[PDB]
């Protein structure tokens, strides 16, 4: 298989046959068994979370400069903005519901038992996912059982991770330019597009 | 504001304390032609001082009774400058002192002669784990979680 | 105007009744309990003393709960105690509230 | 050759070689950044 | 079973009424300790049973606030009551008297017991309806534990939101939660 | 006592060794040794000595 | 007038007797060890507290101990 650097001296604790691998941990830090079986669903998360924040900045931007919507930037629309409820208010509900769901993914990554449903619903409520990691399923999660097979989904579990290490980056990108450029994202592509070789780091 | 210290660029003291220093060093300057090197030199001394001086005023430091700085080393957010922000990325260099120079210890422990490569260093293996030494949070926690940072069978005695 | 020889004397009733009647058991378990003060081992008497004599003169007594005259001394005390801090607070008035 | 890489690999050597590269850092940063006492960031 | 699938301690083992396995600092291991913190929460479950009627009803009927009912100190004169007519014989000293005289002798009954079923479940004279004889029992002790549990999380909660906002009662609070919900909410005291 | 080239913790409780490790050299067998056990540390002591003798049942962790 | 003592732990060294410049240390016949080697203070009236003796014993802390008590003349090294 092909690894980061071609002089690929590659390392012990990630051999083979994990979505998305390319050998890549110079700095030995998850060399222990839980560091690895934490740092995958660390880095599936991860990716995730910013693949969408991902979708949700780009899009907004993009149809307010081809004049779509009259949305506000990213980096401006949660900044000072009464919408429906106090911000504050909006935090506490969030923080509130976000833990009835992560109190579960923590539960089924270290006592892999939480499929059952509650409240009566012992019965036809059972999540049917079985997977090795923290991947769910049942129609609430996948509903079009496009997770078919295990020992061949690696294509997309694979691409899954592959996009969202591009989100995340992308993501940084975002935060780093809207911070250092005072100006939205893809006003700064634009500006770029403008003449390259004047529009680059200050 | 807090503590009963004004702002820098609105004290009545700080113009006091720029302007005597100013005009100190052009009675300095005044002894030598516009175009010698000890001319050059003072005005250059003159420049800094000025950038100085327009620098703290901006900042938002509060200024004493006696028109001089006074550090709120208190967690105010207004004053993160101070204390806190320098104070994080001390702890974070710090941290990573100590933490290559005991993983150094711990690899070099494990030799034939070991007490020979603490006064010879092996360059290689400590640039290695002066390298690796980025992440040290990352890993004096993980170290911590997973029972490996301390021991059990010290050899202190006492009859 | 305050009056003093009823609420003293509610008081100090009022605590000999606890002594007598609610806290006695409890007294007497927690005195037993803890006996008599010791050093090295043995009593102060035992390890030598003409002075660490308990004086059973002055406490035989015949009250059915075996309520002494010390008991009665300690429980009046209290209450005169109660009584007077009872007194000297309803004499000026104030309002040290919220 | 390689006994005076070992040679340079004394201690006395490398922590001048540290300390005087350390000190340069330093002294330039100062010349750059000076009379820095709150961190603008 | 506080986490759904998470094991117990070897002293929780769900024996006990009201047992669920909800330990994390590990204060029950020791057993004399846990005998005695059963019944010091079943006394706190069910006083704070008896007070939490004790606040709701008098601020929508006898019309007070449960912490001005306590105001009439430091100015002779107050004691009001159900109807609002003063009490008499409610001056401070000669009330706190009695208050402190009849609890003292009731607590100094009650700690005269060595069985620890009949410590905290005494019955005879305290249960004068055969509602314990030898019907559905467990069941009672079940609901007693969480109705007591939920009567302390809930005056807490009177407690927390008293000092909050100051001079107020929890009824009005609930008026002022259903006048903008999405602005009149715990997030103003912890996100000030 | 124990094996030769056995790694052995101390217990000797005025031993600068105390609780620290080394391997035996030879255990004497003499009939009336007193502290037949000979081990080598790879530390010197305040004095500069790295080998000591104790008795069997003054060390063993194994 | 210190108090010199010979603890059980001697491999007979000899050094301890070897290095006391009053002759105050002597081996004796004591089975056990090695050698049947041990040491002895017959004459701790002439020790002056030099802790040579103690310098020498490469035992695990000691086995050869003093303890300096009274004070005499020949304890104190006076010539005059
Ligand atoms: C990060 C982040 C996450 C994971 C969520 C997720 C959520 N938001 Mg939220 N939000 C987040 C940041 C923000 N939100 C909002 C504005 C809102 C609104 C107006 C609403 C939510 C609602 C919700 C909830 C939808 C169910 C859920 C807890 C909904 C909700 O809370 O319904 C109960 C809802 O109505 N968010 C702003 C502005 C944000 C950033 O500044
Ligand atoms: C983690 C994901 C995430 C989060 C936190 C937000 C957060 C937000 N979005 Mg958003 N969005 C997302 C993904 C996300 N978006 C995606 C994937 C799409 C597609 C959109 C499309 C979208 C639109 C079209 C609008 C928002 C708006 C908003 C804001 C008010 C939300 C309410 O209503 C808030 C800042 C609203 C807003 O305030 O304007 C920007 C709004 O009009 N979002
Ligand atoms: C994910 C990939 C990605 C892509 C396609 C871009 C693309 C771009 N970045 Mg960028 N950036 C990224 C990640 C990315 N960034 C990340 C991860 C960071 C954090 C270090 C930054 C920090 C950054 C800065 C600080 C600046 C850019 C700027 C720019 C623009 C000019 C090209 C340049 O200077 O570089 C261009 C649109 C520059 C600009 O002004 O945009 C016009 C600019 O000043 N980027
Ligand atoms: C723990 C002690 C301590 C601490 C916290 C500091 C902290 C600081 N010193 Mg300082 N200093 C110290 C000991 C210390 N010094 C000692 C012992 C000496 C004598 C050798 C100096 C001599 C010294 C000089 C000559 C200068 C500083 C400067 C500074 C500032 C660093 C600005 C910079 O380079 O970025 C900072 C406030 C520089 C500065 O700009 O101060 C504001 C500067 O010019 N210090
Ligand atoms: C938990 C025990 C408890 C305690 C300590 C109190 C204590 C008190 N209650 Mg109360 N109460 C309780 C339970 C309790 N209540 C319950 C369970 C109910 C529901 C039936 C009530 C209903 C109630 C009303 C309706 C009123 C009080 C009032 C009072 C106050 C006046 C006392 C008085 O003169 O009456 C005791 C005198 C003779 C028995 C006093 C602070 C009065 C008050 O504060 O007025 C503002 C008042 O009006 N209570
Ligand atoms: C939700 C309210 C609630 C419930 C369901 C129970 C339930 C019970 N209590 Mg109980 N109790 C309560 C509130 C409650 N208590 C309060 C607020 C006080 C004060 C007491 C004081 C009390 C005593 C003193 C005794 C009970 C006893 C009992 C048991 C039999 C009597 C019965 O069911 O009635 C049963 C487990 C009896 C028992 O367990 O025996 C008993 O002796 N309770
Ligand atoms: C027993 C359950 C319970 C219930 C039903 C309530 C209900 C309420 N609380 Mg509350 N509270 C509780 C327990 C409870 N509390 C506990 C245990 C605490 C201590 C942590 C608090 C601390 C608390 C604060 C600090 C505040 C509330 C507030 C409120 C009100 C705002 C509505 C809301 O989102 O909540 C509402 C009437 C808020 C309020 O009164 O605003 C209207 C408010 O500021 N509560
Ligand atoms: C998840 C993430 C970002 C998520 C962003 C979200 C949800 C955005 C949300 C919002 O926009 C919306 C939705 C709407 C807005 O109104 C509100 C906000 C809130 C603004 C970034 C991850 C960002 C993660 C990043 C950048 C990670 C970079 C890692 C790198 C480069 C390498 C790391 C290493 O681990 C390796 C690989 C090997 C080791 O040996 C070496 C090291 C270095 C340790
Ligand atoms: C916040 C704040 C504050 C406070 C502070 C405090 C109060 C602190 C505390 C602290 C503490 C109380 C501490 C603790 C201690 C610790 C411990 C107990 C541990 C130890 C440590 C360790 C172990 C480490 C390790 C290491 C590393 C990591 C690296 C290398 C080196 C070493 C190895 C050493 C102030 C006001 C000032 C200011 C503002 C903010
Ligand atoms: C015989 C009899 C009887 C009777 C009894 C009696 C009658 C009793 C009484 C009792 C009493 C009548 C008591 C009293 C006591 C008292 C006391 C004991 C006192 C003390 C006091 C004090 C100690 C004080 C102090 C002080 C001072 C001095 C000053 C100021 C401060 C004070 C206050 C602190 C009866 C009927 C029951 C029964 C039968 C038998
Ligand atoms: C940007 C810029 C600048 C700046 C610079 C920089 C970038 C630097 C930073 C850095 C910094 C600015 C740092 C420093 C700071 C520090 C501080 C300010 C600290 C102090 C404090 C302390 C140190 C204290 C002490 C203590 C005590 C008292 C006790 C014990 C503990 C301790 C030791 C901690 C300038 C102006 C040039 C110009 C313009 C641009």
């Amino acid at each position: 298989r092909p690894l980061w650097l071609p002089g690929t001296t590659p390392p012990a604790h990630l051999d083979g046959t994990l979505a998305g691998d390319f050998g890549f941990d110079p700095l030995g830090l998850g060399q222990d068994p839980q560091d690895l079986r934490w740092y995958v669903q660390a880095e599936l998360v991860h990716s995730r979370f910013a693949m969408a924040g991902v979708a949700g900045i780009l899009f907004t931007d993009l149809l307010r400069a081809s004049g779509r919507t009259d949305i506000p930037v990213w980096f401006e629309a949660g900044a000072t903005k009464f919408d429906f409820a106090d911000t504050t208010t909006l935090f506490v509900v969030q923080l509130i519901l976000m833990g009835f769901v992560e109190t579960k993914r923590w539960m089924d990554i270290v006592k892999p038992g939480s499929q059952a449903a509650e409240d009566s619903f012992f019965g036809f409520e059972a999540a049917f996912e079985g997977l090795e990691t923290g991947y769910p399923g049942g129609p609430l999660f996948n509903p079009l059982g496009f997770a078919n097979d295990p020992t061949k989904p690696q294509p997309l579990r694979w691409k899954e991770i592959k996009n969202g290490r591009l989100a995340m980056v992308a993501m940084v990108g975002f935060m780093v330019q809207a911070y250092v450029t005072k100006t939205g994202p893809i006003e700064n592509l634009l500006t770029h597009l403008s003449d390259p070789v004047h529009n680059t780091i200050i | 504001d807090v503590a009963g210290l004004t702002p820098c660029k609105e004290s009545k003291g700080f113009a006091k304390r720029e302007k005597q220093e100013i005009k100190k060093l052009e009675s300095r300057l005044k002894l030598y032609a516009p175009d010698s090197a000890p001319a050059l030199a003072l005005n250059a001394t003159i420049e800094k001082t000025k950038r100085r001086f327009a620098f703290y005023g901006n900042e938002g430091l509060l200024c004493g009774t006696d028109g001089l700085p006074h550090l709120i080393v208190d967690g105010d957010q207004a004053h993160l400058g101070e204390f806190v922000y320098p104070g994080l990325v001390f702890l974070y260099i710090a941290g990573w002192i100590g933490w290559v120079g005991r993983a150094y210890l711990i690899d070099v422990r494990t030799s034939k002669k070991p007490t020979e490569k603490e006064i010879i260093i092996d360059v290689p293996l400590a640039l290695r784990i002066m390298s690796k030494g980025l992440t040290w949070p990352v890993a004096a926690i993980g170290e911590l979680r997973s029972g490996k940072l301390v021991e059990k069978s010290a050899n202190i005695t006492v009859s | 105007e305050a009056n003093t020889a009823l609420t003293i004397t509610l008081s100090t009733g009022a605590l000999l009744f606890l002594g007598r009647f609610v806290f006695l058991p409890f007294q007497r378990d927690n005195v037993s309990r803890q006996g008599l003060p010791v050093q090295n081992g043995v009593t102060h008497f035992d390890a030598g003393d003409s002075r660490a004599q308990e004086v059973t003169s002055f406490l035989k007594t015949n009250d059915p709960a075996g309520f002494t005259i010390v008991d009665v001394l300690a429980w009046g005390a209290l209450g005169h105690a109660v009584g007077f801090f009872i007194l000297a607070t309803i004499n000026n008035g104030y309002n040290p509230q919220f | 050759m390689q006994d005076v890489k070992t040679y340079l690999s004394t201690a006395p050597v490398l922590a001048t070689l540290w300390f005087g590269f350390l000190a340069g850092l330093l002294i330039e940063i100062n010349r750059f950044f000076p009379d820095a006492l709150v961190l603008p960031l | 079973e506080w986490l759904p699938g998470n094991p117990r301690p070897s002293y929780l083992d769900g024996s006990a009424p009201g047992d669920f396995g909800f330990d994390p600092l590990g204060l029950g291991e020791v057993p004399e300790n846990l005998e005695r913190f059963k019944e010091s929460e079943l006394i706190h479950a069910r006083w704070a049973m008896l007070a939490v009627p004790g606040v709701l009803i008098p601020e929508a009927l006898g019309y007070g606030n449960w912490v001005s009912a306590q105001k009439w100190a430091a100015t002779p004169g107050g004691q009001a009551t159900y109807l609002g007519n003063p009490v008499p014989w409610g001056n401070l000293p000669v009330i706190l008297a009695i208050e402190f005289l009849a609890i003292a002798f009731a607590e100094s009954q009650r700690n005269g017991e060595p069985d620890p079923e009949k410590r905290k479940y005494p019955g005879g004279a305290f249960d004068p309806l055969g509602f314990s004889k030898g019907a559905n029992l467990e069941e009672l002790k079940l609901k007693e534990i969480k109705n007591g549990r939920l009567a302390l999380v809930a005056f807490l909660g009177f407690a927390v939101q008293a000092i909050a906002y100051p001079g107020t009662g929890p009824l009005e609070n609930l008026k002022t939660h259903l006048a903008d919900p999405w602005h009149n909410t715990i997030a103003h005291v912890i996100i000030p | 006592g124990p094996k030769r080239g056995s790694i052995v913790k101390v217990l000797r409780r005025e031993s600068y060794w105390f609780n620290d490790t080394g391997k035996v050299v030879a255990v004497d067998q003499a009939p009336g040794v007193r502290y037949p056990v000979v081990v080598r540390f790879d530390k010197v002591n305040y004095a500069g000595v790295s080998t000591n003798n104790y008795s069997p049942d003054e060390l063993e962790a194994a | 007038a210190h108090s010199v003592k010979i603890y059980d732990t001697c491999i007979g060294c000899t050094q301890c007797v070897r290095a006391c410049p009053t002759d105050v240390l002597e081996m004796v016949p004591w089975d056990g060890c090695k050698a049947s080697q041990i040491a002895s203070a017959p004459r701790t009236e002439d020790c002056v507290g030099c802790k040579r003796c103690e310098s020498a014993c490469p035992t695990d802390f000691l086995s050869v101990r003093v303890y300096l008590g009274a004070e005499t003349t020949r304890s104190m090294g006076l010539a005059y």
